């Protein structure tokens, strides 16, 4: 199991990042931060781990609307709602924040442009490869 | 030699393209008759004739290849018999050189 | 000219296959099939010469409405009515089935498809020729 | 035209197509299927020749609208009306019946189609020719 | 079309699979099928004859319309209507369920792709022949 | 015939899978599941046979509204509704799901994809062949 | 599946993700993931594999609209809503959360998408292969 301090600053520090996670329940941050943790290597950037493991992780719960309210209905995470309007109260129309053009399911948020751009700066995007004899 | 033979048989062939052709009955005689036509068409296209064909369904195209370096690849397996089989190539090959005189002479002394 | 027996045969099957047919006048339903008998050939499918002659005056009569009523006004055969509507009684809009991608005028259709689903297998939509010498 | 009887059998079969015909005054029909009759050739079909010269001449008579009748101004030679309504009583809408992209000029009226596919089936639509001597 | 069981038993099937049919009137499916008869190989299927003629009858009376009765004009099998409003009561859209831009025709309903993929799989989607002697 | 066993247990995954069809009566889901039978192979799968042709079955009941209610009219068969609305009580607006780039009619439906790559993963969707000497 | 733990594992994991699935079947989800264990490999994560599980269920259980409970028609599964207004008092609008351009299948929901980039960081998406003697 991954060490429970670093799990503890991850969590506290995609709450302070993102304030209003700070109403949501630590089970299930605990549980996106250990996802999160698959896909994130160690060694690579073993200086500022805490920092880019949180951001990950919160790239992955806002990828697209990925992380619901505990009372949310189901059929809404295949639909989404574009508009609605009550009779002669209110009405409100939705749309989508940006759009992407390369289909790399990573510069898609704003977190996963940031994480991209550490991995880059840090080790880089690149991969080289021969083989062994 | 085998081989040779059938890469010169397989110098050039042409393709027949035709239109909703998978409709017709297998060994009907509709598939006959299309067969003989074509057949008959094939018998007597040449240089100095040409043929007819509809613009809208119909389309005749021809996939040629070259041969080349053939011989040299069998002269090299003819060697290496030779050379194998422990014979001067006069008396195996049955071959004048023709390029000099009288060196096979030499040749023929040697063996 | 073209058997009579074979000419009933034909627009009696023309009826059957569509019953709407049934209150047209026989005059000119004869003059549509020996129309079409003009673009039918015999011995390709003397077998069923009668489905496809009538196959084929179906698709002449419903090419792009060439058979309208007896009355109907003249100006109607250049100019098509996309909708009407009356005050507050009803309304009304039409449009056209299908859109031809090939220019053939025969895949415009569904009689025509048909009868050329029936010409491929029968003999085929082949044509090679050579001179004679 | 050489002879009588034939223009009489043409326009018959013209009005047998087309019933609405038969209110056209005769005269109009008589000059329109004599100037129709110089474009087709009698030595081709040779058989139906009184079926080809009502063919061309329905299609000729067809084109954009020719064959108006009497009081119809001059303006409607030259633009068409597209929607046309009456205070709250009623309205209506008109729009083109045929696309004709392909700029044959044969492939505008499904006369015109039929007229071509029986020329095909008689003589051909191809003109190979060779040099005199 | 060789005996009667076999006509019975694609009537049945036709039905079984689309129980709307059980209210046509007999004759009407009788035709259909032994037209449909024409365009299918017994010796290819052989096993499962009587499958085969019921998806191609069923694909060949709903490519565009063609199945619709008695009383229905003939203005319909030429133009397709697409909205249709009674006063301030009601109103009704239409419009088409598939698109085939493909042009083969028999991708253009359900049946249609069925019964090709039960050819691909009996026999094959192939026509590969060379000349005789 | 198929083994009775397997068909009950085919009959009754679909049913688990999608429990919207609980209400069907079983003899249209016998012919569905038996129509079905005749593409899915056998000996490809044997240990997962059941699943997989349950699958099959439900991709060919969802294909395009093949399988619709007993006493569903006809004419609905070709013609889908877009919409419809009452005068002032209600309206709705519908549309497709999904659509299609390939033309494969098999990644046209969720069950269809899933089948799919079931059979790319247990065989292969590959096909080599020679000739026989 | 080899045992029970890891099912109760597995469902518990998708209950983590997702909170709204508390409310559905057990029987349900135990079919679903039963059923999506057939594509996940266990010799490939060999330590994750319960993860790979769920996420796997999960994408396979929400690509066009698959776990709709009961109570839902036959209609919902082969066309979608986009609008629906009652009378006077509210009205509201639905639309497609995801573009798939690419179809892959598996880049059409966030839950394939991380389970891509798992199997990437894990294995890898290549597959190179050499012939057997």
């Amino acid at each position: 199991i991954m060490n429970q301090e670093t799990l503890i600053a991850a969590v506290e520090q995609m709450r302070k990042l993102v304030p209003a996670l700070r109403k949501v329940p630590d089970e299930t941050l605990y549980a996106w931060v250990e996802m999160a943790e698959l896909f994130v290597c160690q060694k690579t950037f073993k200086d500022a781990y805490v920092k880019a493991i949180a951001l990950y992780a919160l790239h992955l719960a806002f990828l697209d609307g990925a992380l619901k309210g505990e009372d949310e209905d189901l059929e809404s995470y295949s639909r989404r709602v574009t508009s609605f309007s009550l009779s002669g109260e209110f009405s409100q129309t939705f749309g989508e924040v940006t759009k992407n053009q390369s289909g790399n399911m990573m510069l898609s948020t704003p977190w996963g442009k940031m994480f991209e751009q550490l991995k880059a700066r840090r080790r880089g995007r690149f991969a080289l490869m021969t083989g062994l004899r | 030699e085998s081989l040779a033979t059938q890469i010169l048989r397989r110098k050039q062939q042409a393709v027949w393209k035709v239109k909703g052709l998978a409709e017709m009955c297998d060994d009907d005689d509709a598939q006959y008759a299309a067969r003989l036509r074509l057949a008959q068409v094939d018998d007597n296209s040449g240089v100095g004739r040409a043929i007819g064909i509809d613009a809208e369904t119909e389309e005749y195209d021809v996939l040629n290849s070259d041969i080349s370096g053939v011989p040299e690849f069998l002269s090299s397996k003819m060697d290496r018999i030779v050379s194998l089989s422990g014979i001067h190539e006069i008396i195996i090959k049955n071959k004048n050189v023709g390029g000099v005189s009288a060196s096979q002479n030499t040749a023929l002394e040697t063996f």
